[PDB]
RNA sequence: AUGGAGAGUUUGAUCCUGGCUCAGGAUGAACGCUGGCGGCGUGCCUAAUACAUGCAAGUCGAGCGAACGUUAGCGGCGGACGGGUGAGUAACACGUGGAUAACCUACCUAUAAGACUGGGAUAACUUCGGGAAACCGUAGCUAAUACCGGAUAAUAUAGUGAAAGACACUUAUAGAUGGAUCCGCGCUGCAUUAGCUAGUUGGUAAGGUAACGGCUUACCAAGGCAACGAUGCAUAGCCGACCUGAGAGGGUGAUCGGCCACACUGGAACUGAGACACGGUCCAGACUCCUACGGGAGGCAGCAGUAGGGAAUCUUCCGCAAUGGGCGAAAGCCUGACGGAGCAACGCCGCGUGAGUGAUGAAGGUCUAUCGUAAAACUCUGUUAUUAGGGAGAACAUAUGUCACAUCUUGACGUACCUAAUCAGAAAGCCACGGCUAACUACGUGCCAGCAGCCGCGGUAAUACGUAGGUGGCAAGCGUUAUCCGGAAUUAUUGGGCGUAAAGCGCGCGUAGGCGGUUUUUUAAGUCUGAUGUGAAAGCCCACGGCUCAACCGUGGAGGGUCAUUGGAAACUGGAAAACUUG
């Protein structure tokens, strides 16, 4: 069981986010181990996305798949399908 | 001033005690025992008025008040000003500690503070013994 | 801005220290209660005392406010004695207050009621700014300046650098944070941001 | 990841290989500062062998195989 | 290492001191005052109180027994639930590395053994029934990818279950989840508690937890201890947080908890894809209680609100729409998880409530020129206020055609930025009122009331007081409330006296050990310091970029702090051979 995280410290005026992989029962909130960085869903913050999901993309063929209407981000890229 | 007994034996701070230790409490009933709390704000409730005589340093007249804290046990104040609040059995706003020429009250009143508002014989003031609406 | 009323603030102050002043029209030596006797004599606290007199009407230069950079800047360049004073004016309220185009002292600050509104950047019709290299309070949004701004255009010329009022707009705004000598005269260094840190 | 070779010392012993190591070490506190030293025990065994009367020993960190002894080595010095 | 100037303290006096009151604030900091509005945020911190109730993870199937997949509950779920914390333990409960010669497993993802053969029972329709109800009795049931023979299923080196819509079943196996079987340092005080517990020392059991083994038991000897804290033993979370130091870090760890103690009570036959279970399951208790008194079992450590205790201690305004858990081949839910907020001027800010001002300007309020460049009566800003259209973000979806994925599918707050012409829609009132803590003079006052942050004042000029026009700080702010910080150098890890403040041995005696000759030393551990491992951090000794700047987010070059390798310098506390001698 895997899913999708974000760091919080103190900003927003923009809808902001993260790319993380912590547990499937918890919130959007999560704890990161290899952070790979932050996302900016606001279409205006471009100079935000600068996300290395190295550990994130990995659970291809361990466990993962698009879900909670995510697959927008994951639409642009493509390292999937390997199976 | 040798360190080796110093972690076999050790040394001491200073030796201070705190102010007011039968003030910044509130006495149980439930569970009969006080609470060590430094509360900011607190009440009063009368049990009568007091005052004593010989004063040497100032050498005028001035009475003070006698309220009784929660539950059995003696607590004295005074009134420092030149308002005479010929009151009693009031519920108050507590200002805590003593001011300076009486032994052993810690205990006194804010201004106004739900009871009454204060001696209206002062106007300058503006902070002092009952002062509200003051034009500045 | 005022908060009261001033011009008594002959020997309160020692003037708003960038204009002309309201002093003499009668006896200026007196400050208080003191008519028939002497002068007020010397000290560190009376002086310190006298520098925030000259601090706090000099600007809007309000205690809690206005330290605050100079223990910012503490950690940037220089002992920040002289740092604070071109700390307190190195804003777009001061690179356009000894611009000339105010009257009264609020109006370098009240320069954008409907005057210099978007200097680079969006309409703030406020006193003061974040004026950093090159930083204005240039020409208004859907409007260029008003007939109790723009009536200044150049009401006195030569006016600082970094005030070099390209006008119609009756600011100027050269370079960078200001170097502290055209501002007042009589006032030190470690007797105004060396009396602060105690 | 491997296991250590915890030295040591002995003291006595009881019936059928009560055995043991001393541990010592090398450290100081961290307020009044000497170089005072210190120690604790431990808990190896034997058949009956690594005892009282002289065992300056290794001893081990592995599974005890034990009652709440823990260790398996004895990596000696020599004998009295 | 962005390095330590505090108010006054001695007798009568320079002088060596002596710390106090005390400072400023910072506190989930507010109480009378004062109550232009707000960006955003938190408030049973009074009582982890007794209860106006319910409240809460929830519904369903081209795979299945009612009707024109409705109507089941089999099956799946749930049940250990979100949330509530810091009532209860000195404990591996807690932050990090970690032997696994102490560990494994379906939920995230692909699958894979195949999909063969089976019987037939149970919920509902209840089928039949006593009786305040509803509690209970007869009792075939009708099915289910199921209650369910049997083949080999894998660890004999010889273990069984699968009943797929359509052009979805059960297994040999897995990556994984909370964890952890556990290792380690994490892991506080009470010397008014040492002659040490009988298991103290550890080997030896039929046993068994995914887990070695004094863990109950298996066999025998204790001096195992030993004056070193055996043991008792009192608060009993830790850890990104906050005020903060120059730095060591040093403390409180409450908004903010990522981990754990905890749901009336003692349990509890149970159980689970995860156990003794906060609206479960039973039987002992004392509670406001409901009941033809079948006897009901419930308590908001989960939103409210009630009697409250109350320094303040809040909206039962709304209901899924910002995430889908679960049910479902699907269209769909519940949100009480998360949301929508009276907003307390609690945080402080975004800035707005007067202007071009004005000749000194009056009818003068401490003083008798002072705050008077007081005033008027003229003008200037939208920004408070008459309206208005108000659509800030953003991408949702089998059949549309053939897990990258999508249209004929996303406006309660959805109206913000509200320039907007804009009148003049005041920014309460400041303390002591001399000098320090920063303050200005006096009539009242004749010791009658009485001033007073350490210092300190009225007896006939309170440069203090009653009161009165304000200069030092101020305008959303006046006096007070009390907590540790550098300051307090009144901890002394950096920064501790000996004859004398407030301080030295009755000493012949003297265990443990702190210390413990000269030189070479055998050591090749360590320090010298370091190749390496260079395993992530949001941010670090830094800075910056989104943002009407402030409430709310982010690149990480500082390697994550001997972490995955042990070092070469014997100059030495260190496996430690001696010699020197007059000490």
């Amino acid at each position: 069981a895997v899913k999708i995280r974000l760091t919080r410290l103190g900003s927003k005026r923009n809808p902001f986010y993260r790319i993380v992989v912590a547990d499937a029962r918890s919130p959007r909130d999560g704890r990161i181990i290899e952070q790979i960085g932050t996302y900016n869903p606001t279409s205006a913050n471009a100079p935000e996305i600068k996300v290395d999901e190295a550990l994130a993309l990995k659970w291809l063929n361990d466990g993962a798949k698009p879900t909670d209407t995510v697959h927008n981000i994951l639409s642009k890229e493509g390292i999937m399908k390997k199976f | 001033p040798t360190i080796n007994q110093l972690v076999r034996k050790p040394r001491q701070s200073k030796i201070k005690k705190s102010d007011s230790p039968a003030l910044n409490k509130g006495f149980n009933s439930k569970k009969k025992k006080f609470t060590d709390l430094n509360s900011p704000q607190k009440r009063g409730v009368c049990t009568r008025v007091g005052t004593m005589t010989p004063k040497k340093p100032n050498s005028a007249l001035r009475k003070y008040a006698r309220v009784r804290l929660s539950n059995n046990i003696e607590i004295n104040a005074y009134i420092p000003g030149i308002g005479h609040n010929l009151q009693e059995h009031s519920v108050v706003l507590v200002r805590g500690g003593r001011v300076k020429d009486l032994p052993g009250v810690r205990y006194h009143i804010v201004r106004g503070a739900l009871d009454t508002s204060g001696v209206d014989g002062r106007r300058q003031g503006r902070s002092l013994y009952g002062t509200k609406k003051p034009k500045n | 801005r005022f908060r009261g009323s001033n011009w008594k603030k002959s020997r309160r102050l020692g003037i708003s220290l960038s204009g002309t002043g309201k002093e003499l029209e009668k006896r200026p030596y007196a400050p208080g209660q003191h008519g028939p006797n002497q002068r007020k004599k010397l000290s560190e606290y009376g002086l310190q005392l006298r520098e925030k007199q000259k601090l706090r009407y000099l600007y809007g230069m309000t205690e809690r406010q206005f330290r605050n950079t100079f223990d910012i800047a503490g950690k940037k360049f220089g002992v920040h004695g002289e740092n604070f004073m071109i700390l307190l004016a190195s804003r777009l309220d001061a690179v356009v207050y000894s611009l000339g185009l105010a009257r009264t002292r609020r109006q370098a600050r009240q320069l954008v009621n409907h005057g210099h509104i978007l200097v680079d950047g969006k309409r703030v019709d406020i006193p003061s700014y974040s004026v950093k290299p090159g930083q204005t309070i240039s020409v208004r949004e859907k409007s260029q300046k008003l007939n109790i701004i723009v009536e200044s255009v150049e009401i006195n010329n030569f006016v600082p650098e970094y005030l070099n009022f390209d006008a119609d707009s009756l600011t100027g705004t050269f370079v960078r944070l200001p170097e502290r000598s055209e501002l007042p005269a009589e006032i030190n260094e470690q007797l105004i941001v060396e009396y602060y840190s105690r | 990841n491997d296991r250590k070779v915890y030295v040591g010392k002995v003291v006595s012993d009881k019936m059928d290989k009560t055995i043991t190591v001393l541990v010592e070490t090398y450290k100081t506190h961290k307020l009044y500062g000497k170089r005072v030293k210190y120690s604790k025990k431990y808990k190896t065994h034997d058949e009956n062998n690594s005892a009282k009367l002289g065992d300056i020993v290794k001893i081990q960190e592995t599974r005890p195989l034990s009652a709440t002894k823990r260790f398996r080595l004895v990596e000696i010095v020599e004998e009295s």
